[PDB]
């Protein structure tokens, strides 16, 4: 049912923001996913400015999961105890976020977590700062369900093609 | 967790108790144990 094209594209320049340095990737939707690629990088200064003037709606940061030894709410794994779960994941700290404008512009950027001016200023305007929540590739707690999947059949031509991850009612 | 691992924590908790019985700080030369003891212990008949 899904599109089945395949041409040959040429790539687009290498392009240089400061910020984020390339992307050429001359399709609208990337692979994997294939949700619109924010092809938009907003500088520091460009994002401080929009938190000032209010043209910035919302500021989403990336996460990345915590190692469960970096967890402190439980004594250390290495010590005989329950598994306990998850710690709540750390935000990005490679520090790409989403920036989303008033007049629905999503743009990318590198921010830090814990940049004194942008913290200040998200502070006292008060632009929305959210936490993109993670991927479930990327999730702990779906590793084994992914590994399931990547290491498992999906049909073994048992019924047809309607249902997701028919664990429960096999294949 | 590693047998060897969960034998060594059992002898924590093993030293951790008997530290809870809270008779380690009890010695019999005490100056409090000579005040009410070998006090009333060492005037005997005589």
């Amino acid at each position: 049912l899904p599109a089945r094209a395949t041409a040959v594209v040429a790539p687009l320049p290498e392009k240089n923001y400061g910020s984020l340095r390339g992307g050429r990737w001359p399709f609208l939707y990337d692979n994997v996913y294939g949700l619109p690629v924010v092809r938009q990088v907003a500088s520091y200064g460009e994002v401080l400015e929009g938190i000032r003037t209010g043209r910035i709606s919302q500021v989403l940061w990336f996460q990345a999961p915590r190692a469960v030894t970096a967890s402190a709410a439980a004594p250390p794994p290495g010590l005989g105890g329950p598994q306990q779960p998850q710690p709540p994941p750390l935000a990005s700290p490679d520090g790409r976020c989403l920036v989303r404008f008033a007049n629905g512009q999503v743009k990318q950027a590198v921010i830090p977590p814990g940049e004194p001016r942008i913290s200040q200023a998200l502070q006292q305007y008060g632009t929305a700062v959210s936490y993109i929540p993670l991927e479930p590739r990327y999730m702990p707690e779906l590793a084994a369900m992914r590994a399931r999947g990547a290491q498992e059949a999906v049909l073994g031509e048992v019924d047809t093609g309607a249902v997701a991850t028919p664990v429960e009612l096999p294949e | 967790i590693p047998t060897a691992s969960k034998n060594q924590i059992a002898l924590i908790r093993l030293n951790w108790a008997l530290n809870k019985t809270n008779i380690n700080t009890f010695t019999d030369y005490s100056k409090r144990n000579n005040l009410w003891t070998t006090q009333k212990l060492r005037n005997q008949s005589k």
